[PDB]
């Protein structure tokens, strides 16, 4: 609904990438090592 | 136990280190000590459990219509039994015969 | 409706702004050439190099 409400509408330091990269390594470090 | 070792080699073998190579890559978290992980076990293990798999896969395939790999079957193993039973009665007959020969005394 | 609010990052972000200065920041970004290939050079020489 949200997306398409925005469709009819339409008509520095910071390293947030890098957390949630590092996150998705911990998470699939964890899978592997669960498996 | 040729089939029977190389089952039990596949079966120590299917849980390669290839599953939990995925942290190989985060090993050098020290400078731009075990990554030699990263080389062994990150796909030449997976080559060759799959290489084993596929020469596993293309045996004789003897089994085409109907039972083979038979070989009981059949004869005297039941009357290998049988003779078994026949040391039995025996038995029991030398166990009548001694306890005649105690009363006896 | 707004950026389908469920704040699990730039709240983190904000929280965690600031943890390290000068320890790190080389192994992050430049970290696209330690181990370039490692299964993409023994994947199309088993079966595909043979047709």
């Amino acid at each position: 609904c949200v997306l398409y409400d925005v469709l009819s509408i339409v008509r520095n330091p910071q390293t947030l990438q890098l957390i949630s990269k590092k996150k998705s390594l911990a998470g699939a470090a964890q899978i592997l090592l669960k498996g | 136990n040729e089939r029977l070792r190389a089952l039990e080699d596949i079966e120590r073998e299917i849980g390669a280190i290839l599953q939990n190579a995925g942290t190989v890559i985060l090993e050098l978290s020290k400078e731009k000590r075990l990554l030699d992980r990263q080389a062994a076990a990150f796909t030449a293990s997976v080559q060759h459990v799959e290489a084993e798999l596929s020469a596993q896969i293309r045996y004789l395939t003897q089994v085409a219509t109907g039972q083979p790999h038979e070989g009981s079957s059949y004869s005297s193993r039941k009357d290998c039994q049988m003779a078994l039973k026949r040391v039995d009665y025996a038995r029991l007959k030398l166990s009548d015969v001694a306890r005649t020969c105690e009363q006896m005394l | 409706l707004r950026t389908k609010p469920d704040p699990e990052v730039e709240e983190q972000e904000k929280q965690l702004t600031t943890d390290a200065a000068r320890i790190g920041a080389d192994a992050a970004q430049k970290q696209i050439q330690s181990l370039n290939k490692m299964c993409s050079n023994l994947l199309e020489k088993i079966s595909k190099e043979e047709r």
